[PDB]
RNA sequence: UUCAAAUGAGAACUUUGAAGACUGAAGUGGGGAAAGGUUCCACGUCAACAGCAGUUGGACGUGGGUUAGUCGAUCCUAAGA
């Protein structure tokens, strides 16, 4: 099934006492084991503009909470081992704090 | 084919060095074919012929 | 926008009708080479069928060297069968031979 | 699918061609048989001419309304055993001298460019517009003139197997023409030739013309065909590029050995109307052949250093043919201007001359053809490097070829069917099977000609036309009509021969022949054929 | 594809590092194609290829 | 074999008049 | 080798690796009847000798190509 | 060195006209026992010495 | 170190783009001397080698490339032979 929805992660607790060196890395990790509980897809494709504000402050420097837009999809080609796969972009917004999950109708 | 000696002894000096002359041009052209066909037969004939040719002038 | 896209317009033309499906149009040699381009390893055998079967012939040759891991036919070193500076070691007190 | 502006457009080629016709036999006659010329003219200059006179004809014909026309097929002038891909440039002239001085005369007509009495001339030359394609090819012959006659005119007919050629050639012409014209009315198709309720196939065409030729002791080349034409597919490169489509009938010499023993393209189909057709009939004479024997083609190559044959012939292709799927960006500016030149003529084959700024002549000038020359030392410069990139690829010169059969059988073929040319530079003849049956392939037939000492090249006579199979609606008279754009009366009448061969009559395909020949006579209740005429210059 | 000879090339024929040489990513077949600076010079004028400008060493602080 | 019995049907199989145009110059 | 012949009216050579400029000039002269301008040598990696040789701007390096037979 | 004596230069130029593998229309020859190049060298495994 | 696309049967390691870093002009930059000898570059290309991998390579196959009256040698002499 064809869904899009608005999430808040929390990398701070899955981030805790993490090697500064690998922070950004398992963050990228992180959001993808997000996508695939949240969706149950185990492909997840992140958005080069969600990558780029993961590592905006470096390698150590990864924010407390993102906003992620998550959207499950149809693989459309036909040499797929999964008919569904999640891509998942940032939501650039004010403030990450505050926020609850929510649908966005596809239109 | 090529060139025989028999025939070669029976001319003069400026016959035999005019027939060295258009084989040297001769294995010049084939020089130049060889360039892009690189089994060229005729250069083997062509060689040989002008061995001979300073072979018999020599004699 | 309507203007520009109905500027930008794309007929059909012979070589869209004959050549538009195809490739090729002539064979690909073996080493990547041109027409005029000498063939060192190839030019001896005019005929494919040979060709191949020459190439299998090398392939099956190759194998011992392979399986001895040289680098290629100019992989020629040889171990010697005992190292003397190995096998000479009768250390005193006093000075030896490595740390 | 016809329309009256296709139908058009292919009238107007055809009519383009009939002109270029009737002015190459003219200038011919009035170089070798009214001799009102002081010199006579050579191959290349008859070709070049033909080319000029066919883009000043053709520069009033549809322009600013027709994003692409001109010349289809370059004009070529086969003589005796070459049965093909003659067309050699102005400034190869010395070159074929130097290349072929030391050799035999049996090309000297083609060496020197002078035609000599008793030459077959096969004229090809074919013209497009918006790619509908109309070609012709006729054979003429070469005579002495009679001193003593008032009018002029040959001494004598021509006689032998030359005369057996053409005499085969245009009689299986002529045959196959009402037979593709006997299918828009398949009830006028004789009952002893097929059955009166059905069409006409790709069988009857094979076995009709097999038949021609039996009995005129000839053999038909592998090059020829009779095929259906569409737009920008006229077959003016058959065995250079493939086709996703053929609907036509071939012969080869797996044909040959097939009658020897009784998109690849087959002789099951019917022939419908509202088509195009292309008849390319050669037709090779066999009476020097004491023996049963296999008709080939031999390619010709520019290097003297292959052999010591000094029966060869040593020539360089003068068409080029365009491969528009390979690309490659040239290092040499010349190369770059000459491929952007190339790129505007189009899918035809093109001689180098057809690019230059000067060509075609406005006023035949000493100078004009001094500075196509510059420019061909120029365009042979950026050629070379085209064609090392497979860019553009040649248009080979054949030769009609005679192979023995027992010499074949006695041959031993180690590889079988596996062998074949790595060195051929074109991918279609270079992995080609002549005798599947025998399992013999291209390069070892070359190896078995090469090495026979009884191989002979047999003389070589040719016709070709382009015919129309025009609808009630399409046709003027309302009624189904065979229109031919090229051919004729008028443009392809046979030169005087003489063969002491003749169709055996006590046969019903012959019997079909003769009928055929009476209801395209019968101009009342039989078939209606509308020539294409050629046109005023003045 | 394998475009470092093109990038190498656009960064000679521009006159800067391979580090200021902008290949446009969806005309990969377009960059293939050039072997030679002339193609080069050719997509650089279309804007294929793009030079970048240089990284800000700004002096207010100083 | 094949190829033998082709060989062999091969060697098995292999072992007035017409006038056009006349005194003139088209 | 062959950009040469329209870029700078040179013809390229292989020539013996005895030979001088003054003999490449003369041979060239005298085999293909033109006038040089000058030669450049060098000893090419494979131990022949590579000439090119520029002709003046009376002769055209283009007319001998083609008199030769590689174009 | 790039500033070498024609000596080495001519040494060199041998060694890289030598540097190849077996023609191969010499494995179909008949009682051909060549079947590779027991004397190949390349510049990183066996040095020329001079 | 990370993301996406491309290529490919196969991509942690190839290519392009998107990012994060580093050498920090006594450089991880740009040239040379000794030495090496074609390793330079292009096309093809993966059996072996690159202590994982590999579609990549200084690897394998085929070719292209080094242009001088003015830069050097060549000439001079040093310790010396
Ligand atoms: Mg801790
Ligand atoms: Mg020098
Ligand atoms: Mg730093
Ligand atoms: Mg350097
Ligand atoms: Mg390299
Ligand atoms: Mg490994
Ligand atoms: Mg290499």
């Amino acid at each position: 099934d064809v869904v899009t929805r608005e999430y808040t992660i929390n990398l701070h607790k899955r981030l805790h006492g993490v090697s500064f060196k690998k922070r950004a890395p398992r963050a990228v990790k992180e959001i993808k084991k997000f996508a695939k509980l949240h969706m149950g897809t185990d492909d997840v494709r992140l958005a080069p503009e969600l990558n780029q504000a993961i590592w905006k402050r470096g390698v150590k420097g990864v924010e407390y909470r993102l906003r992620l837009r998550i959207s499950r999809k149809r693989n459309e080609e036909e040499d797929a081992k999964n008919p569904l796969f999640s891509y998942v972009e940032p939501v650039l917004v004010a403030s990450a704090k505050g926020l609850q999950t929510v649908v966005v109708e596809e239109d | 084919a090529g060139v025989k000696a028999y025939e070669l002894r029976t001319k003069s000096k400026e016959q035999l060095a005019s027939q060295l002359v258009d084989l040297k041009k001769e294995l010049a052209e084939l020089k130049v074919q060889k360039l892009s066909r690189p089994s060229l037969p005729k250069i083997k004939t062509v060689r040989k012929s002008i061995a001979c040719v300073l072979t018999v002038i020599n004699e | 926008q309507n203007r520009a896209a109905r500027k930008n317009r794309y007929v059909e033309r012979g070589s869209d009708v004959v050549f538009g499906d195809q490739d090729a149009l002539t064979a690909s040699t073996e080493n990547g080479v041109k027409l005029r381009q000498t063939d060192r390893l190839l030019d001896g055998v005019a005929d494919g069928s040979m060709r191949s079967k020459a190439d299998r012939m090398a392939k099956m040759e190759r194998r011992e060297r392979n399986r001895h891991a040289k680098q290629g036919e100019s992989d020629r070193h040889n171990a010697v069968s005992l190292s003397k500076h190995l096998f000479s070691g009768k250390r005193g007190v006093g000075k030896t031979d490595f740390r | 699918i016809l329309q009256e502006s296709v139908l058009n457009k292919y009238r107007t080629a055809g009519q383009i061609a009939q002109t270029a016709l009737k002015y190459v036999t003219s200038l011919i006659n009035d170089s070798y048989h009214s001799k009102t010329t002081q010199r006579q003219l050579t191959v290349p200059e008859l070709c070049l001419l033909t080319d000029s006179f066919i883009l000043t004809r053709l520069e009033q014909y549809y322009k600013n309304k027709v994003n692409e026309r001109g010349i289809a097929i370059p004009t070529t002038i086969d003589i005796d055993q070459i049965s093909g891909g003659w067309c050699p440039e102005i400034d190869d002239t010395q070159n074929l001298l130097n290349w072929n001085k030391g050799k035999d005369s049996t090309f000297a007509s083609s060496v020197t460019g002078t035609l000599r009495p008793g030459d077959l001339v096969k004229i090809t030359l074919g013209v497009h517009i918006d790619g509908y394609t109309s070609e012709v090819s006729h054979t003429m012959v070469i005579y002495p003139v009679d001193e003593t006659k008032p009018i002029l005119q040959p001494t004598g007919p021509l006689l032998g197997g030359k005369a057996d050629a053409v005499a085969a050639a245009h009689i299986a012409m002529e045959t196959v023409v009402a037979l593709l014209a006997c299918a828009l009315t398949p009830e006028k198709l004789p009952a002893s030739l097929g059955g009166t309720s059905s069409g006409i196939t790709g069988q009857l065409i094979r076995t009709i013309v097999d038949t021609i030729a039996r009995s005129y002791n000839c053999g038909v080349v592998p090059g020829s065909r009779v095929r259906r034409i569409r737009r920008f597919l006229a077959g003016q490169n058959e065995g250079i590029v493939a086709e996703r489509e053929y609907k036509g009938v071939v012969w080869t010499e797996s044909h040959q050995e097939a009658d020897l023993l009784s998109a690849i393209p087959s002789d099951d189909f019917v022939v419908q109307s509202g088509e195009v057709y292309l008849i390319d009939l050669k037709m090779a004479s066999l009476e020097h052949c004491t023996k049963k024997g296999l008709v080939t083609l031999e390619t010709v190559d520019s290097y003297t250093g292959k052999s010591h044959k000094a029966g060869e012939l040593i020539a360089r292709p003068g068409a080029y043919v365009r491969d528009f799927a390979q690309t490659h960006i040239l290092k040499l500016k010349t190369s770059r201007q000459l491929l952007t030149k190339i790129d505007k003529q189009g899918v035809y084959p093109f001689k180098l001359s057809h690019l230059s700024s000067n060509f075609p002549f406005v006023h035949e000038n000493e100078e004009e053809l001094q500075s196509l020359k510059k420019d061909l030392k120029s365009f042979r410069l950026g050629m070379s490097e085209i064609s090392n990139n497979y860019l553009c690829v040649e248009s080979p010169i054949q030769i009609a070829r005679w192979v023995p059969w027992d010499h074949i059988l006695k041959a031993t073929n180690p590889n079988g069917n596996l062998s074949y040319d790595a060195t051929s530079t074109l991918t279609l003849p270079g992995h080609e099977l002549p005798l599947p049956k025998l399992g013999v392939s291209a390069i070892k037939l070359k190896s078995l000609m090469n090495s026979t000492k009884e191989s002979i090249s047999l003389p070589v006579a040719r016709e070709c036309n382009t015919i129309v199979l025009c609808d009630s609606s399409v046709s003027t008279t309302d009624r189904p009509e065979l229109l031919r754009l090229t051919g004729g009366s008028k443009t392809c009448q046979p030169s005087w021969i003489h063969s002491q061969h003749e169709l055996n009559p006590q046969d019903s395909i012959v019997q079909g022949i003769f009928q055929l020949a009476t209801l395209a006579k019968d101009k009342r209740f039989g078939l209606l054929l509308k020539e294409t005429q050629p046109m005023k210059q003045k | 594809a394998n475009l470092r000879t093109q990038k190498r090339l656009a960064a000679s024929v521009v006159g800067v590092g391979k580090r200021k040489v902008w290949l446009d990513p969806n005309e990969t077949s377009e960059i293939a194609q050039a072997n030679s600076r002339n193609a080069i010079r050719k997509l650089v004028k279309n804007g294929t290829i793009v030079k970048k400008a240089v990284t800000v060493h700004s002096k207010s602080r100083t | 074999s094949s190829l033998t019995l082709v060989k062999e049907a091969l060697w098995s199989v292999i072992d007035q008049g017409t006038t056009l145009g006349g005194p003139f110059f088209p | 080798a062959m950009k040469k012949v329209e870029d700078g009216n040179i013809l390229v050579f292989q020539v013996s690796m005895k030979a001088n400029k003054y003999q490449i000039k003369k041979a060239v002269k005298e085999l293909y009847e033109v006038d040089v301008l000058k030669v450049n040598t060098l000893v090419r990696p494979n131990g022949t000798k590579k000439a090119y040789v520029r002709l003046t701007a009376d002769y055209d390096a283009l007319d001998i190509a083609n008199r030769i037979g590689y174009i | 060195a790039a500033q070498k004596s024609f000596r080495i230069k001519q040494k060199m130029a041998k060694a890289k006209k030598q540097n190849r593998p077996l023609p191969q229309w010499i494995r179909l020859r008949t009682n051909n026992t060549i079947r590779y190049n027991a004397k190949r060298r390349n510049w990183r495994r066996t040095k020329m010495n001079i």
